[PDB]
C-alpha cells in the first residue's frame, strides 16, 4: 500500500513514490528509491513489498538492458509498457508479482503508464498506486491543465503528495521526485 | 497468542522449617514488551499469608481487591484472621465463582498455620484447583521452569536462610529461563517473627 | 445402540442392547437402557446417555406431575409419556440428541410409541431405534408377525437385538428384556451366552 | 490418515518358547462388525508373523509390500527368507516413506519373528512411521486395555503370557467396540508359526 | 531477537544479542548472531534462527567460490544481493530471515537489510527483531558519525542492552563487532547483566 | 488420571491415583481424587480438578444438609441423581467424570456418572486417562461377592495399571473402602477407611538425587526489609 | 494431517573439558500412552560423536539412519571418520534439507574433537546449530534447563567462563535433572540412557528412572 | 444401494439393487450396478457411480493386460480383478469412493472378492455392501447358509436386496441377479411385481 | 494502535498522545485532543478507537465529577487510577472498552499509570500504549534520569515522539503534549 504518483506533462513526467522503506512497524529507511530506472528514459515507480518490487525491478531492468544490446535499439515506452504488461499477466496467473506500478518514460514524448500486479496497462495523463491515488487523483483532475508547464507540473505533483502526506493516515515520511524528460530521469527536490 | 501469556508471571512459594518463602518475577509485560519492573504479584493478605497472582496483571488486582474485599469482610465479622486454610477455600470460591469466566491468574498462597506455625502452600490453577504441595507452589508462564528447578533444589528443613537461598536461586533459573518473566525478584520470606521482603537480582532481559 | 419395543396382544416386550460405547471404547457393557418411568411404563433410550437419561427422569417428573390433579394414574400415562417425550425433544432439539421409545401397559393396554431423535412420536406396534437397529430392520421385518404373544415377541425381540449385537460394535452386550403386562412388568436379562446367535453367524 | 475397514486389537507377548499374539478374526467397518475369520497376522515368513491393529486396506498394501520384497530376496539368496529384524525395517522405512509423502498406512504394523538366531524379535510400527522393538507390544486397544496384565508375565511361561493376553482380551471384548468374535493365537516359535484354535474370551457377565 | 547495525565515520559496528527464545521459553542466551561471510563482511541472524544461519553460510560458501572463481573478492552489495536472490527464490515457503550484510568493500562500508521477503535495503542504519525497535530509538537518539571506536560500539551495546530489557525476545550478551577497511573485529560479549545499571529506581 | 471403584461382597473399594497434571507436567504428585461426600459414600473423581472437588464439595454439603434436616442416610443414587442432574443443567461444562460409591439401604452401589450428566449403576467402574488400563484389571479381577481384601487390590491394581500404562496417571494409589461396620449385621453403621497412599510403587519413586546439590547461581540482594509478622 | 507424533521424551547434554555427558530417558510416548517403555534415543554415530534426538520417533529413526549414512558416506568419501564439529554441521545441513517438511526432532550432538576437547552441539527441529556447553531438549526442556543453568550459571552470567565441573560431577547432574524431569513431566521416564563421549570413546549406562 | 454377492457351491449369485441416487432424487431408476467385467467375472458397484464405473473399466483394462502376455485367460481372472480393484481403490483412495464386489467363475471354481471403499479386499463366501446392506446384515446372517446352491441363494439374495430396498431409501428399484456357473453368467431383472416382498412388511 | 505516551518527573507529567484521528484511511483532523482531562489534576491519554476513547473519558470524567460533587473532596491519583482500573476490569468481561490508557495526574505528587483496555494498572516513571512503547520506552531507558527537570523532560518526550515520527511506520502527523503539575493540565508544544 505504498504511494507511487505519476503526472505526464506535454514533454516531460513527473514520478513520485514513497521514499520511507519499512519492516513491520518499523521505518527501516527514510530516503529508499521505489522509482526503478530500467532505462536511462524510463523510470517505474512500484508500490508493493520491498521484495517483490525489487525482484521485479530488477527482472525488467535486466530484460530491458537485454533488449538494447542484443538488439541495437532501444525499447520505446509503449514497447516497454507492454513487456511489463506480458510479464505482470504471465506472474499474476502463475507465481504473481504483487507490484503495481507507474511506468514513466521519454522516448521523443512523455508517457505515463498505469500498471497493476494483475497487468492492466492504461496510458494515463496522471495517476497513482496504493491508496495515494485517492487523494491525488482528484487534485490533478483539480489542478491539471493541458500544456502544464514543467514548474506548474512540480507544483502540481507537491499539491499532491502533500494531500497524501496530510489526509493519508499512514502518511509517508517523504517522497523521492523524478523528473523523466528528454534529458533522462533526474531526482529532484519538491518544495 | 494466550491471554495467560499476554502478562508474563512466575510466582514461586516453598515451604522451610516452620518457614514459608513466596518469591515473584517484578515485570509487568505486555506480550513480548517490558513496560514495568516494579510490578507486585506477591500480596500480603493477613499477617502469615502471603497471596501470588501470577498470571493477567489485570486478573492479579481483580482477584487481589476480591480477595481482599472478602478477608476485609470475615476479619470484620469475625474479629478474627483468616487461617491459611480457610483463605485456601476462599481463594477456590473466588475462582471457581468465575469458573466458566475464570480469572486468569494461578494463586500461590503461602502461609504459616495459625499455632503449629508449620509452612502452607496452596497454589490453584485459573479456576481453583488447588495444590497442597509440602514442597513448593509454582505458578505462571515459568510453570515448567519453576517446577523442574524446585524438583531437584528444594530439600526438606530448610531454616529462613536455606529457603530463601533456593526461593530467589530457583527463581531466578526459573526466570531466566521465561522470555515474559524476570526483571527483578521479591521473596518474602514468612516465619514466626517476622517477614523479609528481599528484593533479589534477576537478569533484566 | 438398539431398541426394539414391540406392542403385542398380551403385552409389551422392549428389547434393547446393554452397551454404552464412548467412541470405540465401552464405558458400561451392562447398561440399563430401559429406565423404568412407571411400574408399567419403561423408556428404551438411545442417542446421547445424558440426555436420553435427563429424558427418562424428565419423563417421571411430567407423569408424577400428571398425577398432581388426577386420580387414574393409570390412565393415558405411556400416551402421555409420549407427548412429554417429544414436547422436550423438540423443545431441546438444539442440545438433547436422545431417541426414545416408550413402551408399557396402561388403561388403554398394551402401547409402544417410537419418538424419534427428531422429536417424532408415532405409536407402533414394532418400533426400533439405534445404530444397531439399522442392521436388524430386514430381519425385524421378516420375522415380526402382528400376532405374536409377549414370550413369541420376547423370543424374537432377543434374536433380533443379539443380531444387531453381532452387526453393530455401537450395541452389544446383554439383552435387556422388559415384558410389561397387566399385572407388572417383569425385567429379564439375555447374556451373552444365553443370546441365541453368537458372531458365528457372520460368514455363515 | 484415515481408517475404514479396521481390523481390531493385537497383544502380542514375548514367552519362552517364542512370541504369543491374540487378535479376534474380525474386521470392523465403522462400528459394523463385517467380516468375520479374517486374521489380522500374515505369515510372511516361516517364523516371521506380521499383524496389524487400524486399516486393514493399508495392512493389505504393507503385506503386499512385505511380501515382493521377502520375495525379492528370497530369490536373490536362492530361497533364504529376510529376518524378522530386517522385515521390521523394511515396514518401518516403508511406512516412514507413506507418512513422509503424507499418505500413511493408518495400521499399528506388529512384526514377530524369531531371527536366525534364536533371538524373539517383536517390534511395532505406527502408521507415522515411529518403530519400537520390545518384549511386549499392544496395539489397538490392546494397548490401552492391558495394564500389569502382560508386563508381569511377559518372557514367561507360555501359559503365563497366554493368561495375560487372554486378561488383555477378556478387557477388550467387554470394553472394545470393534472386539468381535473369537480371539486367535499365534504361536512364533524357533519351530515355525502355529495358529492355535481361536477362542472366545468371554467378559464375565455375571455384571448384570 | 535484536541485532543492530551502523556505519559511522569509524567503520560498521554490529551489536546483536544472543537469546533464542519461541513461546515464552528462552531456548538460548548464547546463540552467536553474526556470522562472518568474508574477511571483512558479515551478516547479521535475526528471525528464523535455522534460515538465518543455514542461508549465511551458504552465503560464506558463495563468496568465498566467487573470491576462488575470480580473484576479486565478492563486494557486500554482490554478497547481499545474493542472499537476497536465493531468498526470494524461497517466497511462500515461510522462511523467517532478517539479516543485515555487513561489510566493507572496495565502495567502503556497506550495510545491506535482506529479509526472507527478498527486499535488499541500502543504509547506514538497521536494526532487525523483536526488539530491534528499542534498539533504533537508542540508535537514532545517540547516534553520531564522529563517534570513536569505543563510543561507537558503546552506543550499539547499550541499543542492543535496552532492546534486552524492553523485549522478551532479546538477551543473552551483546556481541559487538567492528568491521573497518582493514577487517571485520569482533570487540566483545558483553553480558547485558552487567550492563544494566542497578542504581537506577526507574528501570 | 485413573479412577476405580468396584463392589465387593461387604462394601466398596474406590481407589485414586494421585498425579494431578498442568498439562505435560505432573503438577501434583499427592493429588486427592478420593472426595467424601457422605460417612457412606465417597466420589472419586477425574476430568477437570477444579469441577471435580467443587461439584464434589457441593453435593457432600447438600447430602450433609439433606442428612442434618431429615435425619436420613444420603443414598448411592440419591447422589448419583444430583450429580448428575447438576452436571447435565452445565451441559457436560463442569468437566468431572466422577464414580459415586456408597453403602445404603440398598446396598454397595458403584454409579458412573459421566461430566455431561450420563449416569450408570456398574458394579466396577473405571474413568479418567487410565480408565482403560484400569477397567482392564477390573474386567478380570471383579466377580461376584468377593471380600474386602480381594477388592481392594483389585482396585488398587487397577489404579496402579492406569499409573504405569497412563502418562496423566501416576504417583500412589488412595483407597477408599466404604464397608458396614459389621459386615453380618446389614443394618450396621456405614464407616469408611481411607487407605492414603495404599500403594507407594517403590519403582516409580525418585531413585537419584545429588547429596551435594550443584549450584553456580548467586543470589544478589537488591533490597531487604524485616516486618512483624503481627 | 499432521506427518508427526509428537513424541515426548527429555535428552540433557552437558559439554566438559575433554568430555560430553548426553543423558537422554528411553520412554516412547504421545498421548498418555507408552509405545516402547525402552527406545534408545541416544546413537553412537562414530568414534568422534553421538547424537540424541528427542522427538518422533520416526523422524528420530529416519534422521540416525541419513546421519549413518552420511558419516559412512563421509569416512568412504573422505578417509576417515566425521568428527564431531563436522558432524554438527552435517548435521544442521540434513535438518534443514528438510527445513521444509522439517524433522520435529531435537538433537545433541556430543562428541570429542581433534583437539581431545568435548563439543555438544544443540539442535532445533529446522537445523539451528549451537555449541553449547549444555542444552536440554524434548518435553522436559522447560524443565531441565533451569537445573543446567543453576548447576551452571551460566544463563546467569553469559560471559563468565564455564565452571570445570568434573565428567562424573556432570554425570550426576545429568541424572538428577533427568529424574526431577521424569518426576514432573509425564513424558519423561522408564529408562535414563547416560552417555558419555569421551577420550576413551563412547560409553553408556542405564539408569532406571519412575515408570508412572 | 444393495450389494450381495452369494459364492454358492455351483456358482455365483450377484443381487443388487437398481437405484441410482442425487440425494433425494434418483437419476437411474434401473441401474445396472454389477458390471460384466469378462463373459464370467463380475463387479457389484457401490459408491461413487462415476468412481466403480471408471473402476469396472480399468478392470476390464487390467485383466486384458493380464491376458496380453498369457493364454489361460479363464485362470485367476477373479482373483486378479479382486487384486486391481483393490490397487486402484488404495491408489486412488483420495479420489475414488467405489466400493466393488466382484464375483464369478473362473478355473478356480465360483468366487466373490469384497473390495470395500476403503480398499480391502476379501474372499467372501457371503459379501454385502452399500448402505441398503446395513439393514438386511442381520437378515443375511439370519437367512443365509454355506450350502445354498445358486437357486437357493438367488432367492434368498432376491429376498435380501428386497428387504433393503423397502427399507433403504438410497436403494431400490429391480434386484439386477447375475448367476455365473461354469457354463456362463445369466442376467435376471426381478420387478418390483415380481419382489418377494413389499413395503407391507414395514409395521407388520 | 495510537501512540500515546507519559513521563513522569519529580514533579510534573508530561503526557502526549497522538493527534491525529482518523476514519479508515483518512486523516479527518490533524489536532484531535486525545488526552481526557477527567480532573483538572488528572489528564487521561487515550488510545484506541475514536468512539470507545471518547465514550470512556466521558464516563469517567462524568464519575470523577460525581465523586468531586457527591462528596466534597476530589479522588487522588491511586483512587483514580484503580476506579479506572475498576471500570477496565469490569468492561473487559462485559462490554470491554478497547482503550488503553497513561493516566497522568498531580495531587501534590505526580502519578503515571499504564492502564490498558483489560484493566492492569501500574504507577510509571514513563510508559507508552500503542507501538509507540516499542520505540520510545528505550529512548526513555537511554535518557531518563532521576529529578528530571521540566525542561530536560520536555527534551525527552520531544525526543520519544520524534522517535515515533521517524522509526513509526504509521508516524502520527503530530503530538498534542500535555504538563500535567501543580497548575493542572497545561497544553504544551515540544520544538
Ligand atoms: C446408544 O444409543 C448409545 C449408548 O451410549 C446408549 C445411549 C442411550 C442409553 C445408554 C447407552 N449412544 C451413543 O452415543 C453410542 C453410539 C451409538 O450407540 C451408543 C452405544
Ligand atoms: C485426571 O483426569 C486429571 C487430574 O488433574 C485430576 C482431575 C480431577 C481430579 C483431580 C486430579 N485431569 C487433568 O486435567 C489431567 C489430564 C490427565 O488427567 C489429569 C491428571
Ligand atoms: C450406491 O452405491 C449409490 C448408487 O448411486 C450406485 C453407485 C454405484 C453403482 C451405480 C449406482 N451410490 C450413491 O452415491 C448413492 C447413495 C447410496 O447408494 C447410491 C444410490
Amino acid at each position: 500500500m505504498l504511494s507511487i504518483v505519476g503526472l505526464q506533462g506535454p514533454d516531460w513526467v513527473l514520478i513520485a513514490a514513497d521514499s520511507s522503506v519499512s519492516s513491520s512497524i518499523i521505518c527501516m529507511s527514510e530516503n529508499y528509491d521505489r522509482i526503478a530506472q530500467l532505462d536511462d528514459r524510463h523510470a517505474l515507480a512500484m508500490s508493493g513489498e520491498t521484495g517483490d518490487c525489487l525482484q521485479l525491478s530488477e527482472y525488467l531492468q535486466g530484460n530491458v538492458a537485454l533488449y538494447k544490446f542484443r538488439n541495437g535499439v532501444e525499447l520505446s515506452s509503449d514497447a516497454l509498457a507492454h513487456f511489463i504488461r506480458h510479464t505482470m499477466a504471465k506472474a499474476v496467473r502463475k507465481s504473481p508479482y504483487e507490484v503495481n506500478m507507474l511506468l514513466s518514460g521519454y522516448d521523443g514524448k512523455p508517457h505515463l503508464y498505469f500498471m497493476d500486479y494483475l497487468g492492466t496497462l492504461q496510458s494515463i495523463p496522471y495517476g497513482a498506486q496504493g491508496y495515494c491515488q485517492y487523494f491525488v487523483m482528484s487534485v490533478f483532475d483539480k489542478h491539471y491543465k493541458e500544456g502544464l508547464t514543467l514548474e506548474d507540473g512540480k507544483e502540481l505533483m507537491k499539491l499532491a503528495l502533500n494531500q497524501i502526506k496530510q489526509r493519508f493516515t499512514v502518511a509517508p515520511h517523504g517522497f523521492i521526485v523524478k523528473l523523466v524528460d528528454k534529458n533522462g530521469i533526474t531526482k529532484i527536490d519538491l518544495e | 497468542s494466550d491471554i495467560s501469556t499476554y502478562n508474563g508471571s512466575c510466582v514461586l512459594a516453598m515451604a522451610g522449617d516452620h518457614c514459608v518463602a513466596i518469591a515473584s518475577d517484578r515485570r509487568l509485560g505486555v506480550n513480548m514488551l517490558t513496560v514495568s519492573k516494579d510490578f507486585k504479584r506477591i500480596f500480603q493478605i493477613n499477617d502469615r499469608i502471603y497471596l501470588g497472582l501470577a498470571g493477567l496483571a489485570t486478573d492479579v488486582l481483580t482477584v487481589r481487591e476480591q480477595l481482599r474485599f472478602d478477608v476485609n469482610l470475615l476479619e470484620l465479622r469475625e474479629e478474627r484472621p483468616i487461617d491459611p486454610k480457610k483463605f485456601m477455600n476462599l481463594v477456590k470460591s473466588t475462582l471457581y465463582e468465575k469458573r466458566f469466566s475464570p480469572f486468569f491468574v494461578t494463586p500461590v498462597i503461602a502461609g504459616l498455620l495459625p499455632e503449629t506455625n508449620e509452612p502452607y502452600l496452596a497454589a490453584s490453577d485459573s479456576i481453583g484447583a488447588f495444590a497442597f504441595p509440602k514442597d513448593f507452589a509454582v505458578a505462571g508462564t515459568c510453570e515448567e521452569s519453576l517446577y523442574g528447578i524446585c524438583e531437584s533444589a528444594w530439600r526438606p528443613n530448610m531454616n529462613p536462610d536455606e529457603l530463601f537461598e533456593c526461593t530467589a536461586k530457583c527463581l531466578i533459573a526459573a526466570v531466566e529461563r521465561d522470555s515474559i518473566s524476570g526483571w527483578g525478584g521479591i521473596v518474602y520470606i514468612i516465619t514466626q517473627d517476622k517477614v523479609i521482603i528481599k528484593e533479589i537480582k534477576t537478569r533484566m532481559d | 445402540t438398539t431398541l426394539l419395543a414391540i406392542q403385542c396382544t398380551d403385552g409389551v416386550v422392549m428389547a434393547s442392547d446393554s452397551r454404552t460405547s464412548s467412541g470405540s471404547f465401552i464405558p458400561n457393557r451392562a447398561t440399563n437402557k430401559i429406565t423404568e418411568i412407571q411400574p408399567k411404563i419403561f423408556a428404551a433410550r438411545c442417542g446421547n446417555a445424558a440426555d436420553t437419561q435427563f429424558l427418562a427422569r424428565a419423563v417421571k417428573n411430567y407423569l408424577n406431575a400428571l398425577n398432581i390433579t388426577r386420580e387414574n394414574t393409570d390412565d393415558s400415562t405411556i400416551l402421555v409419556a409420549s407427548n412429554v417425550i417429544r414436547s422436550l425433544i423438540v423443545r431441546y432439539r438444539q442440545y438433547l440428541s436422545a431417541g426414545v421409545i416408550v413402551g408399557g401397559w396402561d388403561s388403554a393396554g398394551p402401547q409402544v410409541y417410537s419418538i424419534e431423535v427428531s422429536g417424532m412420536a408415532i405409536k407402533k406396534k414394532i418400533a426400533s431405534n439405534g445404530s444397531g437397529s439399522t442392521y436388524i430392520q430386514a430381519y425385524i421385518d421378516q420375522n415380526y408377525r402382528e400376532d405374536m404373544t409377549m414370550e413369541e415377541a420376547t423370543k424374537f425381540a432377543i434374536a433380533a437385538v443379539t443380531g444387531a449385537i453381532i452387526r453393530d460394535g455401537s450395541s452389544g452386550g446383554v439383552v435387556n428384556i422388559v415384558q410389561i403386562n397387566a399385572d407388572g412388568a417383569k425385567r429379564m436379562t439375555v447374556r451373552p451366552a444365553q443370546q441365541p446367535f453368537n458372531y458365528d453367524i457372520v460368514k455363515g | 490418515m484415515q481408517v475404514i475397514t479396521a481390523s481390531g486389537a493385537i497383544v502380542a507377548a514375548k514367552y519362552d518358547g517364542g512370541i504369543l499374539l491374540a487378535s479376534d478374526l474380525s474386521i470392523t467397518y465403522g462400528s459394523m462388525f463385517r467380516h468375520n475369520n479374517v486374521s489380522h497376522f500374515v505369515e510372511v515368513a516361516p517364523n516371521i508373523i506380521i499383524g496389524a491393529s487400524g486399516e486393514f486396506a493399508d495392512f493389505q498394501t504393507l503385506i503386499e509390500v512385505i511380501k515382493s520384497v521377502i520375495l525379492q530376496q528370497q530369490c536373490k539368496h536362492n530361497g533364504e527368507y529376510l529376518t524378522a529384524s530386517e522385515v521390521h525395517n523394511y515396514i518401518k522405512r516403508y511406512m516412514y516413506q507413506c507418512r513422509s509423502n503424507m499418505k500413511p498406512l493408518s495400521c499399528k504394523v506388529i512384526v514377530a519373528g524369531i531371527n536366525p538366531d534364536g533371538s524373539k524379535f517383536l517390534a511395532c510400527t505406527d502408521p507415522y512411521g515411529a518403530s519400537w522393538e520390545s518384549d511386549h507390544i499392544g496395539t489397538g486397544f490392546g494397548k490401552y486395555l492391558q495394564g500389569l496384565q502382560i508386563a508381569d508375565v511377559v518372557n514367561g511361561s507360555f501359559d503365563d503370557v497366554k493368561k495375560g493376553i487372554t486378561e488383555v482380551f477378556r478387557a477388550v471384548n467387554a470394553r472394545n467396540t470393534t472386539a468381535n468374535g473369537k480371539i486367535e493365537f499365534i504361536t512364533v516359535t524357533p519351530q515355525g508359526i502355529n495358529h492355535l484354535a481361536p477362542e472366545q474370551i468371554d467378559p464375565n457377565w455375571e455384571v448384570v | 531477537t535484536t541485532t543492530l547495525s551502523f556505519i559511522y565515520n569509524g567503520g560498521i559496528v554490529v551489536a546483536v544479542d544472543s537469546r533464542a527464545t519461541g513461546g515464552q521459553f528462552i531456548f538460548s542466551q548464547t546463540v552467536m548472531k553474526i556470522l562472518p561471510l568474508a574477511p571483512n563482511m558479515i551478516g547479521t541472524m535475526a528471525g528464523g534462527a535455522a534460515d538465518c544461519q543455514y542461508w549465511l553460510r551458504n552465503l560464506s560458501r558463495l563468496i568465498q567460490l566467487h573470491k576462488f572463481r575470480y580473484q576479486q573478492p565478492l563486494t557486500v552489495a554482490a554478497a547481499s544481493k545474493i542472499l537476497v536472490n536465493e531468498l526470494y527464490r524461497y517466497k511462500g515457503y515461510n522462511l523467517s530471515i532478517g539479516s543485515m550484510i555487513c561489510g566493507y568493500d572496495n565502495t567502503g562500508p556497506h550495510i545491506f537489510y535482506i529479509d526472507n521477503h527478498g527486499s535488499r535495503i541500502a543504509g547506514k542504519r538497521f536494526s532487525v527483531g523483536s526488539g530491534s525497535t528499542h534498539a533504533y530509538g537508542v540508535l537514532d537518539t545517540c547516534y553520531r558519525e564522529d563517534m570513536t571506536k569505543e563510543e561507537a560500539c558503546e552506543l550499539g551495546r547499550r541499543a542492543i542492552y535496552h532492546a534486552t530489557y524492553r523485549d522478551s525476545g532479546s538477551g543473552g550478551r551483546v556481541s559487538v563487532v567492528h568491521i573497518t577497511q582493514n577487517g571485520v573485529e569482533w570487540i566483545d560479549k558483553t553480558d547485558v547483566f552487567d550492563m544494566h545499571d542497578f542504581s537506577k529506581t526507574t528501570f | 488420571t485413573t479412577i476405580a471403584a468396584a463392589i465387593f461382597d461387604g462394601g466398596v473399594v474406590l481407589g485414586a491415583d494421585t498425579r494431578a497434571t498442568a498439562g505435560p507436567i505432573v503438577a501434583v504428585k499427592d493429588e486427592m481424587k478420593l472426595h467424601y461426600i457422605s460417612d457412606n459414600i465417597w466420589v472419586c473423581g477425574a476430568g477437570i480438578a477444579a469441577d471435580n472437588d467443587n461439584i464434589n464439595a457441593v453435593i457432600s454439603a447438600k447430602l450433609r444438609l439433606f442428612q442434618m434436616n431429615t435425619g436420613l442416610q444420603p443414598r448411592v443414587d440419591q447422589c448419583t441423581n444430583i450429580l448428575a442432574s447438576r452436571l447435565f443443567q452445565y451441559m457436560g461444562y463442569i468437566q468431572a467424570a466422577l464414580i459415586v460409591g456408597g453403602i445404603d439401604f440398598q446396598g454397595p452401589q458403584v454409579y458412573q456418572v459421566a461430566p455431561h450428566g450420563s449416569f450408570s449403576k456398574q458394579p466396577f467402574i473405571a474413568q479418567g486417562s487410565g480408565s482403560l488400563a484400569a477397567i482392564s484389571v477390573l474386567e478380570n479381577r471383579w466377580h461376584n461377592k468377593m471380600n474386602e481384601h480381594d477388592c481392594m487390590e483389585m482396585v488398587a491394581d487397577a489404579i496402579y495399571a492406569g499409573i504405569t500404562n497412563d502418562l496423566g496417571s501416576g504417583s500412589h494409589v488412595n483407597l477408599c473402602v466404604i464397608k458396614r461396620e459389621n459386615p453380618e449385621d446389614k443394618q450396621s453403621k456405614v464407616i469408611y477407611t481411607f487407605y492414603k497412599d495404599y500403594r507407594v510403587p517403590h519403582e516409580n519413586d525418585r531413585n537419584f538425587r545429588l547429596e551435594p546439590q550443584i549450584n553456580n547461581i548467586d543470589v544478589e540482594v537488591i533490597k531487604t526489609t524485616e516486618r512483624p509478622l503481627t | 494431517w499432521s506427518p508427526y507424533e509428537m513424541h515426548g521424551g527429555t535428552a540433557i547434554g552437558i559439554c566438559g573439558d575433554d568430555y560430553v555427558v548426553i543423558g537422554a530417558d528411553t520412554r516412547l510416548s504421545v498421548d498418555y500412552s507408552i509405545d516402547s517403555r525402552h527406545k534408545a534415543r541416544i546413537f553412537k554415530m562414530n568414534s568422534n560423536c553421538m547424537i540424541s534426538a528427542t522427538g518422533f520417533d520416526g523422524d528420530i529413526d529416519a534422521f540416525i539412519t541419513r546421519m549413518r549414512s552420511i558419516l559412512l558416506n563421509y569416512e568412504n568419501q573422505h578417509f576417515h571418520e566425521m568428527s564431531v564439529e563436522s558432524v554438527a554441521r552435517c548435521v544442521s545441513n540434513t535438518l534443514y534439507s528438510k527445513r521444509f517438511f522439517p524433522y520435529y526432532i531435537n538433537i545433541l550432538v556430543g562428541g570429542i574433537n581433534s583437539e581431545g576437547k568435548g563439543k555438544l552441539y544443540g539442535y532445533d527441529p529446522v537445523g539451528t546449530i549451537e555449541d553449547l556447553h549444555y542444552d536440554s531438549n524434548g518435553s522436559g526442556s522447560s524443565l531441565a534447563a533451569p537445573l543446567l543453568d543453576s548447576a551452571f550459571g551460566t544463563i546467569h552470567h553469559n560471559t563468565r567462563p564455564f565452571p570445570a565441573v568434573s565428567l562424573q560431577d556432570a554425570k550426576n547432574i545429568v541424572r538428577d535433572a533427568i529424574c526431577s524431569v521424569t518426576e514432573r513431566d509425564i513424558y519423561t521416564g522408564d529408562a535414563l540412557q547416560l552417555c558419555v563421549f569421551t577420550k576413551d570413546g563412547f560409553a553408556q549406562e542405564e539408569f532406571p528412572l519412575p515408570r508412572h
